[PDB]
């Protein structure tokens, strides 16, 4: 076998070791949710009876809605060149920028990354501090070790799940959600408070339901998910997805996102774009005929 | 390019087979909560292998990829005699999918280094491969630790392309 094996360049080994670290982060959060599965369900049923019948049936309906929701990554087509982004054949987080240092600290405290210090892939998921240029000191720190952020658009927003970052958005395939951790608030906000117990996986949406917001003004997440489970149609609040703390369910994709392999649709905004109508229609028709899918959707 | 869905019972050796082909190493046991995906270049062919942790509870989420699923690698623990029939039932459910009727099936009789492991013939008899019709299949005795049989199965997939 060893005779036939070609080998791997260090930059490729570095990416794989990072992805293996990220899968351990997800497995760490999933084990946390399996440990607290009873108290989470009891807390979720407590909230359902507090609002509203067989709470077990209503909870299952809300879990099936959140699981069958679409995963969106919003962007501003007028401020970034989506053409340069699509040609990269891969989506990358911010580690590939003085905010990264704080983002590393948030990710280290939110995902309990210090609990993986004894892992054989820890040297590839630890920045080892940041240099003067806000770059990691560790020469082995891999971009793939940190998640790609998205939003769980369970209401099918007109401009995606987090329109605060642009009117355009990628829609990822549903299987990508199985590699995601979920939070009721953006993990970089004060309402999240670096609370690891607020993180759930794709198989423990009951934690997301018991921890989501029930604000008395503005967009209400709990009441929206409850009414959608009761087969009531309604227009989502005008601030759905706008606002980092509590106005969207933050998702963390632990794994790489390739274009267009992990992409179901790309909704390019016509009114917010650096390209003209004729140019955007050409890009859509060109990419669609090349993939034999309806990936690029202008709107 | 060839798209491969690597499925099978847990603890069979799916993740180990994937990253032994990718890294040449034996990765530590990482419970596959979601799924792993790696591209392996072999004989000028780019195998994109999706290591699905357990689609037993998420069948509709992966039917998007079934239409472009060119190969199915089913890994079975050749030492787990108490669960070999369980693997057969899961294999039958994977073969009864209409969107996978044109895909090839490669069975990996994994963990052959263990003393009580069944050979490829005994696994072929317990899974019922000889009773299959209109399915281009093949079974290979493999050991993800040492790496034996891994490239033999990849050679078979390359020929079916
Ligand atoms: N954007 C969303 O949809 C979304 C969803 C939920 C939460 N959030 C939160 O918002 C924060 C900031 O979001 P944001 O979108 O303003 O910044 P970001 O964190 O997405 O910044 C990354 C930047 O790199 C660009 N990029 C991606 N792949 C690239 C590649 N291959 N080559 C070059 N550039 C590439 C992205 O388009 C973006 O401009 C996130 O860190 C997250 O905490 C965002
Ligand atoms: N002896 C032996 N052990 C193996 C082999 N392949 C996997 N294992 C063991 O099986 C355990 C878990 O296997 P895993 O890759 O997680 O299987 P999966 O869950 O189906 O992906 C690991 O601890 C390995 O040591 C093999 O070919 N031989
Ligand atoms: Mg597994």
């Amino acid at each position: 076998f060893d005779e036939v094996f070609c080998g791997l360049s260090n930059e490729e080994r570095k990416k794989v070791y990072g992805r293996l670290f990220g899968k351990q982060v997800l497995a760490h959060i999933h084990s946390r949710c399996q440990r607290d599965a009873d108290i989470i369900r009891e807390k979720a049923l407590r909230r359902i009876s507090r609002e509203c019948i067989d709470c077990a049936l209503l909870l299952n309906k809300m879990v099936d809605i959140l699981q069958n929701a679409r995963l969106t990554i919003n962007f501003n087509a007028a401020k970034i060149d989506f053409v340069s982004l699509l040609k990269n054949k891969e989506y990358l987080n911010s580690y590939a920028p003085a905010y990264n240092v704080g983002r590393d600290s948030v990710e280290t405290k939110a995902f309990e990354l210090e609990k993986l210090a004894d892992s054989p892939y820890a040297p590839y998921g630890q920045t080892g501090g940041f240099s003067v240029a806000y770059t990691p000191n560790s020469r082995t720190f891999s971009t793939t070790s940190r998640p790609i952020y998205a939003a769980l658009d369970f209401l099918n927003g007109e401009n995606g799940g987090a329109s605060a970052y642009g009117k355009s958005f990628f829609e990822l395939n549903d299987n990508v959600k199985t590699n995601c951790t979920f939070s009721p608030f953006d993990i970089y906000g004060h309402r999240f408070g670096l609370d690891t117990s607020k993180l759930s996986t794709f198989w423990h949406m009951e934690n997301l339901i018991a921890s989501c917001q029930n604000d008395f003004f503005g967009y209400n997440c709990f009441k929206s998910l409850v009414k959608m489970a009761k087969d009531e149609k309604f227009l989502a609040h005008s601030n759905y997805g706008k606002g980092y703390e509590g106005n969207y369910i933050d998702a963390h994709i632990h794994g790489d996102v390739c274009l267009f392999r992990d992409i179901k649709h790309v909704y390019l905004s016509l009114q917010e774009n650096s390209y003209s109508k004729s140019q955007l229609y050409d890009y859509a028709k060109q990419i669609n005929q090349a993939l034999n899918r309806d990936c690029i959707i202008l709107y | 390019e060839m798209r491969i869905l690597m499925v099978g019972l847990d603890a069979a050796g799916k993740t180990t087979i994937l990253y032994k082909l990718k890294l040449g190493e034996i990765v530590t046991t990482i419970p596959t909560i979601g799924f792993n995906v790696e591209t392996v270049e072999y004989k000028n062919i780019s195998f994109t292998v999706w290591d699905v942790g357990g689609l037993d509870k998420i069948r509709p989420l992966w039917r998007h990829y079934f239409q472009n699923t060119q190969g199915l690698i089913f890994v079975v623990d050749s030492n787990d005699r108490e669960r070999v029939n369980e693997a057969r039932e899961e294999l039958m459910r994977m073969l009864a999918e209409d969107e996978l009727r044109d895909a090839v099936l490669l069975v990996f009789a994994n963990k052959q280094d263990l003393p009580n492991a069944m050979n490829a013939a005994e696994i072929t008899d317990k899974l019922g491969l000889h009773s299959l019709r209109h399915r281009n299949w093949y079974i290979q005795a493999t050991c993800a630790t040492s790496g034996d049989g891994l490239y033999e199965g990849l050679d078979w997939l390359s020929n079916q392309l």
